[PDB]
């Protein structure tokens, strides 16, 4: 199958040169369709030192369709649903920057580490978080801090 | 069918205006989904699992340290 071949090759490539603050791979090589990714909040960003586990569930026809990505911990963020589902352009199936077979797990994760630092103010997985991100940026920084604490277990 | 030397699909490429090119079956699969150019717009397993698991809780451990400074 193409999906499994791509996924095996992406994992090998990924592992060779992992971006700072991201560990990603299958939870068991017997099933390359189910991965876990740990992402660290970049330094000097508001989710600084947070460690956020997400599950990527890949479709049979990958890379024709995007994986679903769901954060497993608690999050407060304009682009994340209450259940943890991540909603950004690159993760939506076919004027944004949608999914194409030329994307990758790696590019998905770059995109997600980006959104933690610079939210999509006008996208509404999380209205509450969107509003605050604009009106009360100051509170948002506080809620973000306790979100980090929690991801760390503290 | 498949190459008799290597046992791979041996299938034709199709080229597009923008320059880029792909296997005919791969491109068609995509066209089925979207009428655009996919590129532009139009060793033991157990040792691997253990390395991966160990890098995950080292990320966590190290995160705790940076946070507590
Ligand atoms: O002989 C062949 O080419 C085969 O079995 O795929
Ligand atoms: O068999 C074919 O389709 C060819 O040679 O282009
Ligand atoms: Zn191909
Ligand atoms: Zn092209």
């Amino acid at each position: 199958g193409t999906a499994l071949k791509r996924l095996m090759a992406e994992y090998k490539q990924l592992t060779l040169n992992p971006p700072e603050g991201i560990v990603a791979g299958p939870m068991n090589e017997e099933n390359f369709f189910e991965w876990e990714a740990l992402i660290m909040g970049p330094e000097d960003t508001c989710f600084e030192f947070g460690v956020f586990p997400a599950i990527l569930s890949f479709p049979l026809d990958y890379p024709l369709s995007p994986p679903k990505m769901r954060f497993t911990c608690e999050m407060f963020h304009p682009n994340i649903y209450p259940d943890g589902r991540v909603c950004i352009s690159i993760l939506h199936a076919p004027s944004a920057e949608r999914w194409s077979p030329v994307q990758s797990v790696e590019k998905i994760l770059l995109s997600v580490v980006s959104m933690l630092a610079e939210p999509n103010d006008e996208s509404g997985a999380n209205v509450d978080a969107s509003k605050m991100w604009r009106d009360d940026r100051e509170q948002f920084y506080k809620i973000a801090k306790q979100i980090v604490q929690k991801s760390l277990g503290l | 069918d498949d190459c008799a030397i290597c046992w791979d699909s041996m299938q034709a490429a199709r080229k597009l205006p923008c320059g880029h090119l792909f296997h005919n079956s791969c491109l068609r699969s995509w066209l089925e989904q979207d009428t655009s150019c996919p590129t532009c717009r139009m060793g033991s397993a157990d040792e691997r699992q253990r390395m991966l698991v160990q890098r995950k809780d080292e990320l966590l451990q190290q995160a705790r340290k940076r946070f507590l400074n």
